[PDB]
């Protein structure tokens, strides 16, 4: 697939890593 | 002659129909016909010649780009030939204030003009099959 | 466990990785993108934004 076949109809008109889990006591 | 038509009233056309001499670099030509275009008041160039002017390479890496993922216009979607109409910004390194009318010819497929105040293009044809054992384009 | 209370916590070991990323992307912004202009001609989702982006 490529240009040819697809075109663009419209013209028309904080985030990020909170971090990473520790691992569980309570495994169960 | 220039001088003593612009006297009585006289409007200079010059069509430039470039020399094989003058092929050579847009430097040297800009300077050897300069003098003709500032006492002009309409002229006609061809797209090969007004692209030889001004950024030739340019124009020729533009027709050849394709776009890679998506196309922008339905008319992209159609692989047809190029006809790109100059701005008026990108003449103006060419123009000068007592320039009437500009026309570049593209064969007889497509005329475009360049006035003070307006710009545009007109459509045209052109059938040299229709006759395949007596065709010509020298004139 | 929690304490609501907050001024205890040092991170020095991430910190000091955060004082060494800031060096690094000083470096290399500009070539960065000069690099993408090379190799990659139009904007898709997922690939460097440049410009006014």
């Amino acid at each position: 697939l490529s240009a040819a076949n697809c075109s663009r109809m419209g013209p028309f008109k904080s985030l990020g890593p909170l971090g990473t889990s520790l691992p569980i006591e309570n495994f169960y | 002659a220039i001088s003593l038509s612009k006297k009585f009233g006289g409007l200079v056309f010059f069509d430039l129909n470039l020399p094989l001499p003058l092929w050579r670099s847009r430097d040297e030509t800009r300077n050897l016909i300069k003098e003709a275009w500032e006492q002009a008041n309409i002229i006609e160039v061809s797209r090969q010649e007004l692209e030889f002017l001004l950024d030739e390479e340019h124009y020729e890496r533009k027709r050849n780009y394709r776009p890679q993922y998506f196309a922008e216009n339905f008319e992209q979607t159609k692989q047809r030939r190029d006809y790109y109409h100059y701005t008026p910004a990108e003449i103006a390194p060419l123009w000068h204030d007592g320039l009437k009318l500009l026309f570049v010819t593209d064969g007889t497929l497509r005329l475009h003009y360049y006035s003070p105040s307006f710009d545009g293009v007109v459509v045209g044809t052109e059938d040299v099959l229709i006759t395949p054992f007596t065709c010509d384009r020298t004139g | 466990m929690v304490k609501m209370e907050t001024d205890d916590m040092g991170l020095d070991r991430y910190k000091m990785f955060l004082k060494q990323y800031n060096e690094w992307v000083a470096a290399n912004k500009d070539r960065l993108e000069k690099e993408s202009y090379k190799y990659d001609q139009d904007y898709y989702p997922g690939r460097r934004k440049r410009g006014k982006d």
